[PDB]
């Protein structure tokens, strides 16, 4: 029984077709019957390896941003790591600039002017300016009068981190607006609440639109560290930029302490719980697929990225009662990748090059991959690459008594051109 | 043979336990 | 919710042979425009041609927005229909091309098919273990039914969804794996422990029977712009709601185009093309028209529905004057549906349909007076007078609105032309265009 | 089945080997000299030795400049970058117009790199921290070392990480019993999923389950990548990817386009030149298509005549629709194609010519076959007469509504009655303008 | 307890991120608030949940008037937006006041 | 050189001048404009003297006469270690910075400070690294054998070196450079032990060196302005640097020059198409050259009596009168036939294979007739159509083919004039249809 199925070119297969079809002047060589005629031959095998499937001639590796780094590599009872990624751009500074502008010095006036402009003349100083501090203490209801001097002299990220939960004075002019009362009244609220359900629409839109199972669609192409600054001949610059790149309060704030460690200080070392360095302030990503930019190569993308393997797995899903064979000369002896495909995911009882007697005792183990009187197999899938039907008939001569033909085709590729000349020859 | 269950490392933790008759809380 | 100016139009009033009925689906008149709008609707429902610009032309008070909104009503649910106006493009955070691109990406939709899993049973035992600071969580949940019992592990999101809307042992809950939703159906065991804090006890439900894990497949619709902004930044889900998304790079656009085509070919996604409707498109700028004429030539471009009420008018940002305010290169791309003014029978049908939708019992002679007023002045004035006349009849305690209510409403409220004559009669009382006025009576 | 986007009928320039143009190939009808000039330009691109060569595709509407630009992109191949643009893109409310221009210029220039990455991956059997000595001091981290047990097929290693690596390890919520993937180039780590050695039918978090990774740990993998020069610039200006607090904080912020300084571009060029000479980089210069160049004002053209004269600037192609018009941004300079005379000396004008009736008829025929609607001959001739009479575009856009009316009439054939009904329902620009002229309601 | 809120209160409450307390929300609290383009999706979800609790019978919706004085001084694009904002479902009545007579509309040449 | 393709000014390797500043007729890729080239040589010797502050020169003339070529020749003949900034008139209209701020940044990018610093460096090949990693506590010890062609020595390594060598994993045979002060090792490569590769280092380990550092004043201004780090030099968000830190940096630079640990190197700022600046920018330039730390500004314009932007009156060269008063003007002239022939000869010599002589004469005739730049653009496409004919040389008929295809300005203008209704005019009128 003869059947034929024709398939559309998939997206990655078509883009590989176009990028290796361009060249300089190909003049459509493979469909100019160069395979029929007898460099041209290199283009012919390139077009064949593209037109079958990508992973039969190069591996689809991981999807990662390009690491713009100069990390410690190797030439190839524990192996240890230190994070040593640096940008290749080295901005070099003279030592005179640092040692005469940034650091204090006996002939420099950095520390004196710093104190004189930040402490002696700060308008929130209670030692000189009491009434202004008392003015804001009446306004904002602050318990301590040095708090304005503390806020005025603290970096923004650090001031964000040590956020105080202490309530203010109750005689203040800080009158809590109705939106703050609405947010605080639903801070830990159940469902089936009238004010509860009004004030969370993002969680309703999350649960309704199934955002917990969506996939990553974009990854950046290049990822880089901050550009390294390289001052020669000083360790103070090394200490300063190592402290600024890895400030332990900021790094620990974007972190989490391990649980057995929290056991160790809370019970074993007796540290009070509120004196822990605070953690867990890094924002939660939208999904598990959105956590990191590295994308693993998926088995299902191997299944779906081919014009012919998709309909092939559809066909062996449909075909169960008859053991079948594949002409592996559609890619010139490529057993390996189909082997990995059908013992990775589509696992079956299998035999591949006593060998001929194993598949006739029972049809549960299929004959599967052989390179072309063994017609005792129930069927055989011989499909294309035949610009000559002589090898086709000699392959089906080897092949129960019933023979069945399964033909595969891809439109737009060279199979239409060799398989329209050879169609009239049959 | 049926694969074993994943290991459950819960050392270093408080415990909320809610049962049919009564609810517990183990703390440190 | 509320009755608006376009409350009555439910469909395009169209038969299956693309021929408009005289009066159906809350519409009347404009038979050729209705047939052309139905042709565009069938084009959208086929969904295989991209970037067909359609322009509607006509005088004001003709039914252009009624035609477009009838297209949106008959278009069916879960297919996108943006209804932007011309003035909304000019922003301080986006560029105009960026705003047009975002409207274009909003108009095109993706029907993601997802495989999910439902569990529903009686909760046996919870074993939430938390760290000392409470940041890291892991637990074991135990759930049974009449048939069988299973022990499941727990993650961070499931534990925090069990904590909020707090679940005790004795409850019947339902969990969807793909969305992570928690639905406490009620309390079944009715346990003897009654803490004095709990005052809200859920209603009794029979504990469920059958297998816990039931396979389920669901489909949800997300537009291209939402996927674009979700992949744009780390916190992109907020930027749907706050709208702080902006000047999004072209890299995420092309990568999402490739990924969308990928999800299309493996069968995960089924793209439904939508309709972008730009009311008062004469309000736009020449740079916007340039981007519009170059933006319809992509595969991810919807059918664009355009409306104008201008004659030969000045194209904005330019010295010259063009038909409909639209330049010639854009006018050549578009295909124009025309609309023509009404007569007394069509206007009578309009106010009858409106007063049916305005729950007003109008007398026949008052209806004739309203039709003469509508032909005399405008359709919108006689549409607006019905609710006022209803209120006046309510003040006199008669349900049926009569002729004297219509005359009192006509005397109390002024239309366009009478107000123009009243301004022209005693123009010194109003502030002149040169800023001159006389505010004293002597 | 497949959506048509007014250009799907175009597959290439359709030239022969010697540079001559076949009359029918690639969906092109006519425009022989334009196709030959564009093929010469494609050959010049594939030479990959020039910088700042520019052409202007002069012509009227309905002529095929945009078709020629996408034909250039189809002939060149997806490996060499192609950056389409509209002239209204260059006006941004967040950064200068000129910096948007140079950002598109370095979007056009491509790169081909091959990089080897040190990779650690395997199943997490052991994960035990080491506590610090003085935890409440806060000037060090709360831990000192983390010992990690990684197991895969054929190899098994124990991993004593720095705390900064364990930051990313805890940020991906790595538990015991999942397959992970440490990239040692940047310190990023990806949690693949829970290992399938254990039971996989009791979780509630729809996790994906992965087999044990093949090969040893400490796999050194070489991958090939295609990036642009602009993407290097935007990665170095906004440094996301490191494991320092600058990079972790730079991920969270909303990005704004900033004026990328020239010094960054010279440093990126120096690094790329080192990659060229070291042997893993090969430069792929590309093509940038500024459509509607009349909309650009005098400032862009004034900066453009200097930006084209640099050593790295790609080949830009330009399209103009207008004739003898005034330049935007000025009120006295009257110049051809909306292009100032300073730029026009750098520019190589490629003229395009309007169509005849037979060319219009064949274009309608091919567009109908691409849209999978078969037409009758008299209806095609009628549509050709309307295309000569109204415009080619109106005859193109009318093809789908008569198809819709044909499916309405329960037949697959387009007749002249469907064309007449498309005339009666929808109108072109000319009849609409006359209807505006006769009416007094400012219709 | 009966509490009365406006729809703008609900929109600005849903728009700013409540809860979380993870760097971004705390930086948003410490920095100056920025008026942002509230998209239609947020308003649609707010209208959906408000209509749901109206149909439950526990909430009551009461429209209020909006008085815009010196309406002669709005630009033409504001009137263009108001033409379709007035046609929307939930927008209330609006009271307009003008003292000028025969004058040119601001934002256009000779209307 | 970085990555450089063939550009318009690529043949220019500097001014073709002798020792007495007399221009050779054709040297260093540049031919003609001998009075202008002598003037540019005098200005070059001004900049190389470095004792004159804040002069402005105006290179004015007809289009395509080599003004940008003259400026590129000055920049090439200046060499490196002298700052050069070439901006256009459309750059300084910034959406974040003011016009005078962008002009001040461009002024201060072309003034440079030269500092000589002597550091310490140890660079060799690792024979063998051993670590006695018996970590009873936190202490570890190890020894390092490092070799050059004339050195072979063993070192006792402290704990911080062991930490620094654990990362950047050094094996035996690798070539490393160690900075003892900062503890940063750099892996230059692996030596010749194949059985990326680098040569084994020469002798005298632990050799001090002088690395001459030249930084501009803009970078010092960005660093000293305290809330912007050095990442502003790459990100570009410097954001309106205040005047007081500029005054502090000027006083510190004067102190460094007086006490002799820094040398100031003046540079050249080139403004291409200066006619697009506003009158405010002309006022700031008008009063910006009186500072002592002001570079030698080059301005190039090709406009006649035109309007000044931001005003409504006309002025010579597109510039106001006081700015013309505060600058000396270099004039440039057009080219005759032989200069066009020499320029096309040089550009075709560098750009591609040789031409036949009659084809070169046809190029010279076309360049005289239409434009020099049009013929130079015709050169490459004529060569490409010659390769499509599969011939090495470029004949006359390839030039005829390229002349038929690629139009110049005059043919395009004329052909627009006979086909007017097909195109769109100022009033937006166009006959798209071809019938009647
Ligand atoms: N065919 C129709 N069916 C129903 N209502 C109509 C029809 N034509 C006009 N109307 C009414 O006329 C009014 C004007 O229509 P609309 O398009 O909204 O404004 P305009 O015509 O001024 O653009 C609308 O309120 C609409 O209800
Ligand atoms: N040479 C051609 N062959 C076939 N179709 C063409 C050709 N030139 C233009 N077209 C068609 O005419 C339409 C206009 O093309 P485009 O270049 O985008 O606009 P314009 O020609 O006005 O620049 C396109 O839809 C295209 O399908
Ligand atoms: N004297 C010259 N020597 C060599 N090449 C020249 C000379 N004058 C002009 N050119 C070349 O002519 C081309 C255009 O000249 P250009 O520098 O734009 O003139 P201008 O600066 O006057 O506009 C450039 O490629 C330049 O190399």
């Amino acid at each position: 029984i003869e059947i034929d199925v024709l398939c559309d070119l998939t997206q990655r297969q078509a883009k590989l077709y176009q990028v290796l079809k361009s060249q300089i002047s190909t003049n459509y060589d493979a469909i100019e019957n160069a395979a029929t005629n007898d460099n041209l031959i290199n283009a012919v095998m390139q077009f064949r390896k593209v037109c079958n499937h990508p992973d039969l001639f190069e591996r689809a590796d991981v999807d990662s941003p390009f690491s713009f780094t100069t990390f410690g590599k190797t030439t190839s009872k524990f192996t240890d790591l230190i994070y040593s990624s640096r940008n290749p751009i080295k901005y070099s500074l003279p030592r005179l600039i640092y040692e005469d502008l940034i650091l204090p010095n006996y002939n420099n006036d950095v520390d004196i002017a710093n104190k004189l402009k930040n402490v002696k003349f700060n308008i929130f100083n209670p030692s000189t300016n009491y009434e202004l501090c008392l003015f804001l203490s009446k306004l904002t209801g602050e318990p301590s009068l040095n708090e304005f001097f503390r806020v005025s002299t603290t970096p923004l990220l650090k001031r964000v981190i040590e956020r105080t939960n202490g309530p203010k004075n109750t005689d203040s002019l800080s009158f809590k607006t109705i939106t703050q009362e609405l947010l605080e009244v639903t801070r830990n609220a159940p469902s089936e609440g009238v004010m509860a359900s009004l004030l969370n629409v993002e969680k309703h839109a999350y649960e309704r639109e199934y955002l917990n199972c969506i996939q990553r669609g974009y990854h950046p192409n290049v990822s880089a560290p901050p550009v390294t600054i390289e001052v020669l001949g000083s360790s103070h610059v090394t200490n300063s930029i190592n402290n600024e790149l890895f400030d332990p309060l900021i790094s620990q704030a974007l972190s989490d302490i391990p649980a057995i460690t929290q056991y160790n200080m809370h019970v074993k070392k007796g540290i009070p719980v509120e004196d822990f360095p605070k953690t867990g302030l890094f924002p939660e990503p939208l999904n598990k697929n959105f956590s990191s930019n590295i994308s693993m190569p998926s088995m299902d993308r191997f299944i779906t990225e081919s014009a012919k393997l998709r309909k092939l797995d559809e066909l062996l899903v449909k075909l169960k009662s008859e053991g079948h064979r594949v002409l592996i000369y559609f890619q010139m002896t490529k057993m390996m990748d189909l082997m990995e495909e059908y013992l990775t995911y589509r696992q079956y009882n299998h035999i591949r090059l006593d060998l001929v007697h194993d598949w006739q005792t029972n049809p549960e183990i299929f004959v599967f991959l052989l390179s072309t009187n063994l017609t005792a197999a129930d069927t055989v899938i011989f499909y294309d690459s035949d610009w000559n039907p002589t090898i086709d008939s000699q392959a089906m001569d080897r092949a129960t008594r019933q023979v069945t033909v399964y033909r595969l085709l891809v439109r737009g590729t060279i199979e239409e051109r060799m398989r329209d000349r050879a169609k009239q020859k049959e | 043979f049926v694969k074993p269950r994943r290991p459950y490392n819960s050392e270093g933790m408080t415990r909320i336990l809610r049962r049919y008759e009564e609810d517990l809380f183990c703390t440190f | 919710s509320l009755i608006a100016a376009h409350s009555h139009i439910t469909g395009l009033g169209l038969d299956e042979n693309l021929q408009p009925r005289p009066t159906s689906e809350g519409m009347v008149g404009q038979l050729q425009a209705r047939r052309a709008a139905g042709v565009i609707l069938k084009m959208v429902q086929n969904g295989t041609i991209a970037g067909r610009a359609v322009l509607v032309a006509g005088p004001p008070s003709t039914g252009k927005t009624a035609l477009a909104m009838g297209v949106s009503q008959s278009l069916g649910k879960d297919v996108p229909f943006t209804a932007i106006a011309g003035s909304e493009i000019f922003s301080l955070e986006l560029s105009k091309t960026e705003a047009l691109t975002q409207a274009f990406r909003k108009s095109i939709g993706i029907k993601i098919k997802e495989e999910t899993e439902l569990i529903e049973g009686e909760v046996v035992e919870i074993q939430i273990d938390r760290s000392i600071t409470g940041g890291h969580k892991q637990g074991k949940l135990t759930i049974k039914t009449t048939d069988m019992e299973t022990i499941y592990e727990l993650g961070n999101k499931m534990i925090d969804g069990l904590t909020k809307e707090k679940v005790l042992a004795g409850d019947v809950i339902s969990i969807d794996k793909a969305s992570g939703k928690i639905t406490k159906l009620g309390r079944s065991f009715a346990r003897s422990r009654d803490y004095d804090a709990m005052g809200a006890d859920t209603r009794f439900v029979q504990c469920p029977e059958g297998e816990l894990q039931k396979r389920k497949t669901v489909v949800h619709t997300v537009s291209l712009h939402e996927i674009d902004v979700i992949n744009s930044r780390t916190q992109g889900f907020l930027a749907l709601f706050t709208g702080d998304t902006g000047e999004i790079r072209s890299e995420v656009r092309d990568q999402i185009n490739t990924k969308v085509a990928e999800w299309k070919e493996e069968g995960k996604a089924e793209i439904v093309p939508g309709v972008l409707f730009i009311d008062e498109v004469h309000m736009l700028d020449i740079e916007c028209f340039s981007f519009i004429n170059r933006a319809l030539e992509d595969e991810f471009a919807p059918i664009v529905m355009m409306a104008t009420n201008r004659g030969v008018s000045k194209t904005r940002g330019t010295n010259y004057k063009s038909p409909h305010g639209l330049p010639l290169d854009l006018l050549d791309r578009s295909i124009i549906i025309t609309t023509k003014s009404y007569n007394e029978q069509e206007i009578k049908t309009i106010l009858s349909i409106r007063a049916q939708e305005e729950e007003v019992e109008l007398s026949s002679d008052a209806l004739d007076l309203l039709t003469k007023t509508g032909v005399e002045t405008s359709l919108r004035y006689s549409s607006n007078l019905i609710s006022v006349a209803q209120q006046i009849a309510m003040k006199r305690k008669n349900n049926t609105v009569e002729v004297e209510d219509v005359k009192r409403a006509y005397l109390l409220f002024l239309d366009s032309a009478r107000s123009v004559k009243y301004v022209q009669e005693n123009e010194s009382q109003y502030i002149d265009d040169q800023g001159n006025v006389q505010i004293s009576i002597a | 089945v497949t959506r048509t986007a007014a250009h799907t009928h175009i597959k290439g320039l359709g030239l022969d080997e010697s540079g001559v143009a076949k009359r029918v190939e690639g969906g092109f009808v006519g425009q022989i000299e334009a196709r030959e000039a564009c093929g010469v330009i494609v050959d010049l691109i594939k030479a990959k030795k020039m910088s700042g060569r520019a052409i202007l595709l002069a012509g009227g509407p309905s002529t095929g400049k945009t078709a020629l630009a996408l034909a250039i992109s189809q002939e060149l191949g997806p490996k060499v970058p192609f950056c389409p643009l509209v002239g209204s893109e260059l006006y941004s409310v967040e950064v200068k117009k000129t910096e948007t221009l140079m950002e598109n210029f370095r979007r056009a220039i491509g790169l081909r790199i091959k990089e080897t990455k040190e990779v650690y991956e395997g199943e997490v059997t052991e994960l035990t921290p080491e506590d610090a000595e003085n935890p409440l001091g806060g000037y060090g981290k709360t831990i000192s070392h983390v010992i990690v047990g990684l197991k895969s097929a054929k190899g098994t290693k124990t991993l004593r990480l720095d705390p900064t690596i364990y930051e990313s390890i805890q940020r991906e919520k790595v538990s015991i019993g999942d397959v992970i993937y440490i990239e040692a180039n940047t310190g990023a780590v990806k949690r693949v999923g829970r290992s399938d050695a254990y039971a996989t039918e009791f979780d509630l978090e729809t996790e994906e389950y992965v087999p044990l990774p093949k090969g040893e740990v400490h796999k050194k993998k070489e991958i090939v990548q295609d990036v642009t020069l602009h993407d290097l610039d935007v990665a170095n200006a906004r440094p996301q990817g490191g494991q320092d607090v600058i990079s972790m904080m730079g991920q969270l912020l909303k990005p704004k386009k900033t004026e990328i300084t020239e010094k960054l571009r010279q440093e990126v060029n120096k690094v790329v030149a080192k990659y060229i000479d070291q042997g893993v980089a090969e430069l792929i210069p590309g093509v940038l298509f500024i459509d509607e160049v009349n909309m650009l004002d005098i400032e862009i053209f004034t900066y453009l005549n200097k930006a084209l004269e640099s050593n790295i600037a790609p080949v830009v192609v330009l399209a103009s629709n207008r004739g003898m018009t005034t330049v935007r941004g000025t009120e006295d300079v009257i110049s051809p194609h909306g292009v100032p005379p300073d730029l026009i000396d750098r520019l190589l004008i490629v003229r395009t010519l309007p169509y005849d009736k037979d060319e219009i008829r064949t274009i309608i025929e091919r567009r109908a076959t691409v849209e999978r609607l078969q037409v009758e001959s008299s209806a095609l001739d009628l549509l050709a007469t309307m295309g000569t009479e109204t415009s080619l575009r109106y005859a193109l856009q009318l093809l789908a509504p008569c198809g819709i009316l044909a499916q309405t009439s329960n037949r697959k054939e387009i007749v002249v009655n469907d064309v007449n009904e498309a005339k009666l329902l929808f109108l072109d620009a000319k009849r609409s303008t006359k209807i505006l002229e006769t009416s007094a309601n400012y219709l």
